[PDB]
């Protein structure tokens, strides 16, 4: 599992 | 202060710092920072090998980010952007870039590691709590009230991060999330005792 910052 | 010191030695055992130069004094900033989360996700984080590596570069240079080049994160569409133009990486793993921590280095997360390192503690402390039944009803009632409704009021997993890092990262922010967000706020209190 990967997740971003918020844009 | 007690406290503090146990977290930052429990951070000694999580956090990789980059080979080569880097700023070192950013760097002991971000632990610093990562220190103020609860001493039982931190040491959750330690039992399960999760490692925090500090980056000097771009993500997607690291070997075992390569593969997502090119690739638009969730979320991302329309920003014109890519893993490759990314300084923060939380999940199975978590992977910061140096000297991005603040809003507008790159994102607009109020903290970049805190941010970064919930999504860790979601998924492997947490097993996935962000997407239960009962952080989605509290996520359809005040995910849109921390702004960027089109990421935060979309992804449950995103508000979840981002409301943990309005929680941690000092006193105003975590009073701002009690006043925007009180079912939120009382969910990751509850969840800390
Ligand atoms: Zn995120």
């Amino acid at each position: 599992e990967v997740n971003p910052p918020v844009p | 202060s007690t406290t503090i010191q146990q977290n930052k030695d429990t951070l000694s055992q999580i956090v990789v710092f980059p080979t080569g130069n880097y700023d070192k004094n950013e760097a002991n900033a971000m632990v610093n920072r990562l220190a103020n989360i609860d001493g039982k996700y931190l040491n959750a984080l330690k039992q399960n090998n999760l490692k925090i590596k500090l980056l000097s570069g771009k993500l997607t240079d690291e070997k075992e980010y390569a593969y997502l080049k090119g690739v638009v994160p969730k979320g991302f569409e329309g920003t014109g952007k890519t893993w490759d133009d990314v300084p923060g990486l939380g999940g199975s793993t978590v992977a910061l870039r140096i000297g991005f921590s603040n809003k507008g280095k790159g994102h607009d997360a109020i903290n970049l590691e805190l941010h970064a390192t919930a999504h860790a503690i979601d998924h492997i402390v947490l097993n996935d709590i962000s997407k239960s039944a009962q952080f989605k009803q509290i996520f359809a009632k005040e995910g849109r009230s921390l702004g960027n409704v089109n990421f935060l009021g979309v992804y449950p997993e995103e508000f979840f991060a981002e409301s943990f890092a309005y929680y941690y990262l000092n006193q105003d922010t975590n009073s701002k999330l009690k006043s925007a967000c009180p079912q939120t706020y009382s969910f990751l209190q509850n969840l800390a005792k």
